[PDB]
């Protein structure tokens, strides 16, 4: 009812538990890739790269048989890694308030109690994972367990979960614990502190904390304390286009690279999608005089969020930079194509990330990896043929002995990017509106940093976007629709995986239905069912669907 | 455990006291003490180092006096201020840098003392500008080595970044130590007050150069440019003949006078514009 | 007026394209040999 | 259309206005 | 003089790749050098 109408539009559980409908009915994925990629038994970081990569093709499928498969190469690395697998979880049950307490049951702190505080202690990470942008019990139950714990081993999990439920909230509840988080004047609460301290506060630019965060960035000696807040500052101001150039001009004004790099940052939040040429120039320039490498990598890294608007620019730019004498430059170069133009298909990116791999340097070929997953996920041979010219790609050089870790750790890692959420989810930093998706910005620009902590990249949930319709005629009830397309069946395409031991062009297409953006204007509407949509069906998403 | 993320800070003196005390005795392997504030289980902040002599003539790494350390370690506690000591150091010459059998003993002594000693080894020969190359390291237990365990858990991408060397790769490398990743604290206290005293003239600009011998180097230098461009007058000539390649190749024994020549235009070009100027700025300034 | 007044803009604009993208492409080569001559 | 011909076209005015200060910058810097 | 070099650096065109060495040699150098560090 109207009454009603604030719980259904406004708490919006409807797109949350149908969005979740979707990938609980829509599951294609695999098994046989992981036992391609079980074989590469080592207590690298191949461990925590496979079950990091299974919640990542598994993302809100609420589906434990990658990990119940076994519990000795599952449990096998520890004491990060164990931190790592009770952080996987809730991405695999994203977006569902049930079977996130019952399934940790096992993994509450203070039941089993073993030698482990970081597989207990790191739950009420996934539950913020759960329940990011969804403050509820979730903000006073991952409150009052961090008003007395143990030190920053569940800390991390109760803070990073606790200020992502609370995201963008302005809460001085949260900013309380928050505050005593941050003058523990310990090294290992700085992440713990410095994100959720402007995770809280995202675009709210209260300057007195501002003063409180900066402040407090100029005396500590530690670094990871010196890092976690040079994201909080940047992201406390958010879309501002003028209202910061002080602050990012005193930022990039101090002696410290890891400031300077932190008001790269702050400049690439105030001008996220809008191309300025106020940004463009200093941003440029930072990038080419300064001397600190991880300053030159953010600073071209600024590039796609500044210019996903049209990514027509950005490959006319950056491959200018894919050839610098540093393979830093050349690093944060092939990341700004992934950032850029990773809704696409764009056949030119791809044609410059293809000598990308060639590079002697580890970590470009890594990067080149990461960015070649983020070109094409969901695209299938015919918006681009590089498709399968790649999938023998990652497994060529995983299956290799002689590789790095770190070189087939992109591949590893582009697994679970290529084939997310069984071809159902996707990645967007933009609605059909015009406006921008800021959680979508928010995981990509937290996913970057994965060079200084491992399971900072996991925050990538908030990206994954559906692209599917949803018909519907009443709060509740489903309609039967079949409707068709017109254009090339050929379009299609599926995974189909080959498990070794006369054209229909009509897609007849019910109410949770995947369908391809490029795919949403070659459909048919439908004319003869009972069911006729009263809007036009140019979005995707959840229409009405008027019986007719 | 350690992740691979240690990130050793150290200073801005220590590197020339290890530089000047490894190049002074150099062929012998030379060492002594670091003394720094140990902070938190990733990093360390190595901000003195002070020398040990030696015990006898020989290629080596000799012992440690407790009375000479426990002596120096008071008289900076009592006059200066009190440090601590975290590591220790030795001097591969021109060797590059690994551990030896008599480096890991030594060292082997100093982890049972403090967990997290610091091995560091110096090359003065090898660096010239910007290739200092120090690479500190510290012994692995050997006992994982028999496990086939693989220690040190990589959270972070930040130690597979340099690669390491094949010498130290021949050596103990991976089976006995690891590498750490180091870097420097500077400041423009310092980098102002070393800037602007290392090469600086006074007054001498501001003046004349031997003025007879200025016209006379002027003709010590034409005279002879007069041949080189005969020669200049020679060699192009045999253009409009054989390939460039073989007009690359075969100008290996002999002279050419292109590069020799606009070699010559710009000394000859600079050495006379600065006399000039400088020659005319005193008329206006002096009366 | 949309004639004599709105097209007389486009006559003018494509003049600064075809030499300052002339310029441009003298320019990057310029960087792209000395850039060669570094990693080399 | 005929009014995105004007205002796309100046658009890239701005845009190529920046790489040719750019590539000033690198030709020194590469020197350096 | 400086005629004489604003019109002629037109030269620098076509020719466009300057490869490191190579790929395959850059692995067979990692494999002769990992045998030497085994031996
Ligand atoms: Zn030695």
């Amino acid at each position: 009812d109207q009454t009603l109408k604030m719980i259904k539009i406004l708490s919006g559980e409807m797109a949350i538990e149908l969005h979740l409908q979707f990938l609980i009915r829509n599951n294609n994925t695999d098994l046989m890739i992981l036992k391609n990629t079980k074989d590469a038994v080592r207590n690298s970081v191949c461990h925590t790269a496979t079950v990091i990569a299974n919640s990542f093709m598994h993302c809100g499928t609420t589906s434990d048989q990658f990990l119940r498969d076994n519990l000795e190469w599952l449990a096998r690395a520890t004491n990060w890694a164990k931190f790592t697998a009770t952080a996987s979880l809730g991405v695999i049950h994203k977006g569902h308030e049930k079977e996130a307490l019952q399934l940790m049951a096992t993994y509450l702190p203070k039941d089993t109690s073993p030698g482990s505080a970081y597989q207990e202690g790191g739950g009420l990470y996934a539950l913020g994972l759960i329940h990011a942008n969804h403050g509820g019990d979730i903000i006073d139950y991952l409150l009052n367990q961090l008003k007395n714990a143990s030190n920053d081993i569940v800390r991390h999990g109760g803070s990073l979960g606790l200020g992502l439920a609370a995201m963008g909230t302005a809460r001085q509840d949260v900013y309380d614990l928050l505050k005593t988080n941050l003058y523990q004047d310990d090294a290992v609460t700085g992440e713990a502190a410095g994100l959720a301290l402007g995770l809280v506060m995202l675009g709210s630019k209260n300057a007195q904390a501002i003063e409180d965060m900066v402040g407090y960035a100029q005396e500590t000696q530690h670094e990871k304390i010196l890092r976690g807040l040079a994201v909080g500052i940047a992201l406390v101001m958010y879309g501002r286009m003028e209202e910061a150039d002080a602050l990012i001009e005193s930022l990039c004004r101090d002696k410290d690279p890891i400031l300077r790099r932190s008001g790269m940052y702050t400049v690439a939040m105030a001008y996220c999608g809008s191309g300025n040429n106020k940004a463009i120039r200093r941003l440029l320039h930072v990038a080419v005089s300064d001397v600190n490498d991880d300053v030159r990598r953010a600073a071209v890294e600024s590039l796609g969020f500044i210019l996903f608007r049209t990514p027509e620019q950005c490959p006319s730019v950056v491959s200018l930079l894919s050839e610098s004498y540093n393979p830093h430059v050349r690093y944060g170069a092939a990341m700004a194509l992934g950032i850029c133009c990773a809704g696409t298909g764009n056949k030119e990116a791809i044609n410059l990330l293809e000598p990308m791999t060639n590079d002697p340097v580890n970590y470009v070929r890594q990067g080149a990896l990461i960015a070649s997953a983020l070109i094409m996920i969901q695209q299938t041979e015919i918006t681009c043929p590089k498709v399968n010219q790649f999938r023998q790609l990652y497994s060529k050089v995983i299956n290799d002995k002689h590789d790095d870790v770190m070189a087939k750790f992109g591949a590893i890692l582009a697994q679970g990017i290529l084939d997310a959420g069984g071809h159902n989810v996707t990645i967007s930093l933009q609605s059909r509106t015009g406006h921008t998706h800021m959680p979508s910005v928010v995981g990509v620009l937290v996913f970057t940093q994965f060079w200084f902590w491992f399971p900072l990249s996991h925050f990538l949930s908030l990206a994954y976007t559906p692209t599917c319709v949803i018909g519907l005629n009443k709060d509740l009830k489903m309609p039967k629709v079949q409707y068709k397309s017109n254009c090339k069946p050929s379009t299609f395409a599926y995974p189909a995986p080959l498990e070794v031991p006369p054209e229909p062009n009509f897609q007849l297409l019910d109410n949770p239905a995947r369908v391809m953006p490029a795919q949403l204007k070659v459909l048919t509407m439908p004319e003869t069912c009972r069911y006729q949509p009263f809007k036009p069906l140019s979005i995707g998403g959840i229409i009405i669907l008027k019986d007719t | 455990a350690v992740d691979t993320a240690e990130q050793v800070y150290i200073s801005s003196l220590a590197l020339l006291k290890m530089l000047k005390h490894g190049r002074a005795g150099v062929p012998m392997e030379v060492m002594g003490l670091m003394l720094g504030e140990f902070v938190d289980d990733y990093t360390v902040r190595v901000i003195d180092v002070f020398a040990m002599p030696q015990s006898g003539t020989g290629v080596s790494v000799e012992a440690v006096d407790p009375v000479f350390q426990a002596k120096m370690l008071d008289m900076l506690k009592q006059t200066g201020r009190p440090e601590m000591v975290v590591g220790w150091y030795h001097s591969h010459p021109g060797f590059g840098c690994w551990l030896s059998g008599v480096d890991i003993n030594t060292q082997q002594s100093f982890e049972a003392l403090s967990e997290r000693a610091v091995a560091v080894v110096v090359d003065p020969i090898q660096s010239v500008k910007g290739k200092v190359v120090i690479d500190a390291f510290r012994l692995i237990n050997a006992n994982m080595m028999v496990l086939g365990h693989e220690p040190r858990q990589t959270t972070s991408n930040l130690g597979h970044l340099n690669k390491p060397s094949i010498q130290a790769l021949i050596h103990g490398l991976n089976r006995h130590y690891y590498s750490i990743t180091i870097n420097y604290r500077k400041n423009e206290l310092e980098q102002k007050m070393l800037l602007n005293l290392h090469k600086k003239s006074w007054m001498e600009g501001l003046t004349l150069q031997d003025y007879s011998e200025h016209c006379k180097h002027n003709e010590s230098v034409v005279k002879e440019m007069l041949e080189l461009a005969k020669n200049y007058n020679k060699a192009v000539e045999e253009e409009d003949k054989m390939t460039p390649e073989q007009l690359a190749i075969k100008n290996v024994g002999k002279q050419d006078p292109k590069r020799h020549l606009e070699e010559h235009v710009d000394v000859l070009m600079t050495s006379n514009i600065v006399q000039c100027l400088a020659a005319m700025l005193d008329t206006v300034v002096f009366k | 007026g949309l004639r004599q007044y709105y097209l007389s803009k486009i006559e003018e604009l494509q003049l600064i394209v075809n030499d300052k993208s002339q310029n441009l492409r003298r320019l990057q080569a310029q960087r792209n040999e000395l850039n060669a001559k570094v990693r080399l | 259309d005929l009014y995105s011909r004007y205002k796309k076209l100046q658009q890239e005015l701005e845009f190529l206005e920046v790489q040719e200060e750019y590539i000033k910058d690198e030709q020194k810097n590469l020197k350096k | 003089h400086n005629m004489s070099v604003k019109a002629m650096r037109f030269p620098p065109k076509s020719y466009n790749k300057d490869l490191e060495s190579a790929e395959e040699r850059r692995e067979r150098e990692q494999q002769d050098l990992e045998f030497a560090k085994e031996m």
